RNA sequence: UGUGAAUUAAAAGUAAAAAUCCGAUAAUAAUGGAAUGAUAAAAGCUAUUUAAGGUAAGAUUAAUAAAUUUAAUCC
RNA sequence: AUAAACAUACUUUGAAUCGGCCAAGUCUGGUAAGCAGGACUGGCGAUGCGGGAUGAACCGAACGUCGAGAUAAAGUGCCAAAAAGAAACAUAACGAGUACCACAAAAGGUAUUCAUUCAUAUUGACAAU
RNA sequence: AAUGGCUGAAAGCCUCUCAAGCCAGAAUUUCGUCUAGAUGAAUACUUUGUCUUUUUCUUGUUACUUUAGUACAAUUGAAAAUUAUAUACGUUGUAUUUAUUAUCUCGUGUAUUACUCUAUCAAAAGGGUAGUGAAUACUGAGUUAACAAAAUUUAAAGCAUAA
């Protein structure tokens, strides 16, 4: 049986636009195309709108008693009862997201030590097996 | 510089159509290719209408000498190949030379079935087709149209599942040995100087 | 597609100058507003151009353009056959966003282009009152779906290569 | 000894879908894949580098090159117009081409 | 004279991405007045580049800075770079092939050394910073994803 | 018992921050280039003087106000 | 109202020509014709260029030799320079695919999608038992 | 193929399917068989073992002859299958060209490798065993660079002898 629905208090992850890798809640559904993402603009700074299905994801929570077109007030309270950015950050894509902005701020000294010090680590871990 | 490598694409789950497409633009930019597995594309048909299509294509032929005819190859690997030179420039020398580099082989032959594979999302059959949508592998078309060695093909890819399969076993258990001393000396006391920078980036 | 407010007089011996014409015209801009507007004049009380004055031509917004509404838009339009009538729902947040969803259906399941279409008028109607097969299959508060067979997505035209490495998949998503 | 170039395939000159226009050839930029990447390369130096057999008794090098500059971009593909002093050979098609990092404005 | 870009400032580390030393990283100590070239030293001890001028076209600012202050620039002017270029023999000047270079090296490689007194203080200091020496020595490379318009020093 | 389109009270708010959408626009500017040129002084630009002016909008304060309203003295 | 001084009015001498053909929100004879003949205009003839694969007339636009830039008709999977996203009725078929254009009709289908009207719709309609 | 059937929904029933999935059915199609046939493969003998061109002898080919020039062993490239994919995760977000810290010396042993070479068993194998070398990790230290130069990828002449 399929895990993740495309329901009323999904939490969904933006993956274009301006708001790329950001959090998201459905919190309506309009046809099988569109659905209206209110991912608390005063929590992760996503607007109330009407995205298209083929530009999020879906995740594995699900935000509890969010009702259709939930207020933004109401909807707040309930997303850090939950406390879905707890966590999110220990998931596989949390740790991603994390991961690829911590590499858009290296420098090239910091490209260069990485690469040696990671270039002797895989080396030895080679050597210690028999 | 120079490109002498190949760029070999494993033709499973894939379209006829759209490979090529894909594959000769990329000829004339100076790549070198070498489509393994050219009898598993799919092609948008029922066995039954791929063979109306082909009682077509089998007609076309010289009427007053049939040896300068069209010339009609019931292999995959040369139902790619025209599909291919379709879609190059012909009758020039850069047409020619752009049809130079590329091959299809029905299995995967002695080099090319160690080589690292590539895929063409723009041509994958899970992108550009309703999955009710009746398709037909190559293979099984050119067996109804009189390739016969649709079972050699079939022997030999067997046989490569079974070399590889151990060899991916085995290849698993020494990753699993290094993965696990990787561990043991990125958490020992004197490399803490060189993993504290590491932490820092999120590389460990 | 953005909505306006029109209104108009007509100062000639046959019009009385103190009855003023208003619309709600749907056009992309406010030319074809106006056109749309004398057309509506000239074909209802044989008022032209040259003896009228336009006094207002305004854009109208929406009021909450984040609330979900089901919308029914009451239409005529022109066949190989004849005229006829037809009432579909859209569900959108705003008019102007249901309305270009009722030109491009029209378009396609009934092959007809915008120059055949009149949009008498359009409402908001209630939960239970939307009668589309599959438009009603949403408006229940407990709808759910598991979205298969997705496309992975890619952040944008940068990471689009022509030839990728290993093996493709798709997502249960 | 090091790369400091990345290579860019020489597609060919601009043109129309019955004439030709060879001051300008398009070049495709490994790693740019949409035109809003272009703004860093354009104005960066690009050499068409060949070697010719020259023979023992000659004393012309038997490394030549043709360069030039990335003007603008051409399309939303990530592909560039260059123009090099020699208008570049119609042999070079689908060769590599050097885009250097300089002239450098970071 | 030039305008240097705001990134290029005394004391900072640039990448030479065209010349001779291509590859190379130096120290940038101060712009030639007379002439608008950065004066740069890739400090003879750790890269072998000598102490000469680069247009700033030709090289990239990175982030990494030695700093540096009292690096004694008593000398190293429009004049000490024109004592040191090594010139032709003019036309009239009988033939004297070959010759003329070999000795020219010879005679002013003394002073050559003699201005390396500037390079006595950032040695010193590189060696303070972990893997620092390392990187300097070690020549600027474009690895496999190293794509320049997404890459910033 | 819960959600709630809309409306209502109080606090805050002189009602120009930032982001996205929706409307509105595109040009003044800054930084990199490309094609054809030029090289010398300027109805250049800069500094010092007095002072036509600044029509929402050069600033502030006052009277009051759904104001491109009226004054004052500073720049 | 608008435009008009290399405007306007011409005078003299003379060349070539009076086989024409095409298009159409036009007509007459004809069953019709790439047939015959007309009214108004624009073309081809006398005319190359970009597009329609190819084409006297179609679409854009009319040409001194060139450099750079926006554009026109029209295009953007490959030949072929140039696109990404959205919704649908199609597509189990030599079905669909760039006007002039190089073809298809009447009729039928418990095939399919949408809309209108009517009746049965429950404390129980239809199908089956 | 036409056609006749099976199970079976849509549409609680019915139905061979303008549905998924099957069967039977032609002087039919394709294998099998016959004719011509391109690129090819195996074996026998003659050679050669980094390479080419211009000449040149011969009926012709190969080896062969002369004068040069050129490189000299040692990190490259593989899971398979499915996609309504057992559950979980969604591991996000740049394929090839193109991922090595300048050169050399000094150093100690151990370990490792789809590494090279030798011997052997095998083998149309990124094979096993034994040994050697190379590179790397433990892991250092020291010398040199300033001007100049850092390139093959192939040229030019012959016929003694053998097949």
């Amino acid at each position: 049986v399929f895990s993740r629905f495309v329901e009323v208090g999904r939490v969904v992850l933006m993956k274009t636009g301006p708001f790329a890798s950001k959090l998201a809640v459905i919190v309506e559904i309009l046809d099988h195309n569109r659905v209206l993402v209110d991912g608390p603009q005063a929590i992760t700074g996503v607007p109330r709108q009407v995205v298209n299905l083929n530009t999020i994801s879906l995740t594995s929570f699900v935000v509890n008693k969010v009702t259709r077109g939930m207020t933004h007030k109401k909807l707040c309270l309930r997303f850090t009862q939950d406390a879905i950015i707890k966590r999110f950050n220990k998931t596989a894509t949390g740790k991603a997201i994390e991961k690829r902005i911590l590499r858009e701020k290296m420098t090239d000294f910091d490209k260069f030590q990485v690469s040696i010090i990671n270039r002797k680590i895989n080396a030895a871990a080679k050597i210690a097996v028999s | 510089s120079t490109n002498n490598k190949v760029t070999v694409i494993d033709c499973h789950g894939h379209v006829l159509g759209r490979v090529a497409s894909v594959v000769a633009k990329h000829l004339l930019l100076g790549q070198k290719f070498v489509l393994v597995r050219c009898e598993d594309l799919q092609v948008c048909g029922t066995l039954k209408m791929r063979l109306v299509q082909w009682e077509l294509y089998q007609r076309k032929r010289v009427n007053t000498n049939p040896t300068r005819g069209a010339f009609h190859h019931r292999s995959p690997a040369d139902m790619v190949r025209k599909a291919v030179r379709g879609m190059l420039p012909k009758n020039n020398y850069r047409g020619k030379l752009a049809l130079k580099n590329l091959k299809c082989f029905e299995g995967c032959p002695a080099p090319y079935d160690k080589m690292k594979k590539s895929s063409i999302p723009e041509a994958a059959a899970i992108y550009s087709f309703n999955p009710t949508r009746k398709r037909t592998l190559l293979g099984e078309l050119g067996t109804a149209v009189g390739w016969k060695y649709a079972d050699v093909v079939a022997k030999n890819e067997a046989e490569r599942k079974e070399r590889a399969a151990k060899w991916y076993a085995a290849k698993q258990l020494k990753q699993k040995a290094v993965a696990e001393a990787k561990e043991k000396i990125l958490a020992d006391e004197k490399y803490k100087a060189k993993v504290a920078i590491l932490k820092k980036f999120g590389y460990a | 597609m953005k909505e306006y407010y029109i209104t108009a007089r007509c100062t000639d011996k046959a019009h009385n100058p103190n009855e003023i014409f208003r619309s709600r015209v749907f056009a992309p801009n406010y030319v074809v507003a106006k056109s749309k507007f004398w057309m509506m004049l000239k074909k209802q009380h044989k008022v032209k151009k040259i003896n009228a004055e336009l006094l207002q031509c305004q854009p109208i917004f929406e009021k909450n353009p984040t609330v979900v509404k089901n919308y029914q838009i009451f239409l005529r339009y022109v066949s190989a056959g004849g005229i006829h009538n037809i009432t579909k729902q859209y569900r959108d947040v705003t008019r102007v966003g249901a309305v270009r969803q009722m030109y491009n259906d029209l378009a396609s399941q009934y092959r007809t282009r915008q120059d055949k279409i009149q949009l008498i008028s359009i409402t908001t109607v209630g939960d239970k009152a939307v009668k589309n097969p599959v438009l009603h299959q949403f408006v229940g508060h407990h709808v759910k779906f598991p979205m298969v067979h997705c496309k992975p997505v890619i952040a944008s035209k940068r990471f689009n290569l022509p030839i990728k490495a290993g093996k493709l998949t798709t997502k249960l998503c | 000894k090091c790369r400091l170039h990345v290579n860019a395939v020489f597609m060919g000159f601009q043109r129309a879908q019955r004439n030709q226009y060879p001051n300008v050839a398009l070049l495709q930029i490994s790693g740019v894949n949409t035109k809003e990447d272009t703004p860093f390369y354009i104005g960066k130096r690009v050499a068409y580098v060949y070697k010719v057999n020259v023979k023992k008794g000659s004393n012309k090098p038997a490394i030549r090159a043709i360069f030039g500059k990335i003007v603008a971009p051409h399309g939303n593909h990530g592909v560039v117009k260059a123009r090099f002093l020699h208008n570049l050979p119609p042999k070079a098609m689908g060769q590599n081409l050097k885009v250097f990092l300089y002239p450098s404005n970071i | 004279l030039e305008k240097l870009r705001k990134s290029i400032v005394p004391g900072a580390i640039l990448i030479i991405v065209a010349g001779k030393y291509a590859g190379k990283k130096v120290v940038f100590l101060k712009q030639c007045i007379k002439s608008g070239a950065l004066i740069v030293t890739g400090p003879f001890k750790i890269n072998g580049v000598p102490l000469m001028r680069i247009n700033q076209r030709y090289v990239i600012a990175t982030s990494q800075k030695v700093d540096v202050s009292k690096v004694d620039t008593t000398g190293v002017d429009v004049k000490f770079f024109k004592k040191i270029a090594i010139k032709k023999a003019a036309f009239g000047k009988t033939v004297e092939e070959d010759f003329a270079k070999k000795q020219y090296e010879a005679k002013k490689a003394l002073i050559v050394e003699k201005q390396k007194q500037v390079d006595e203080s950032i040695v010193a200091e590189i060696k303070k910073v972990p893997y620092l020496k390392e990187y300097m020595a070690s020549y600027f490379t474009l690895k496999n994803g190293d794509h320049p318009h997404l890459l910033k020093f």
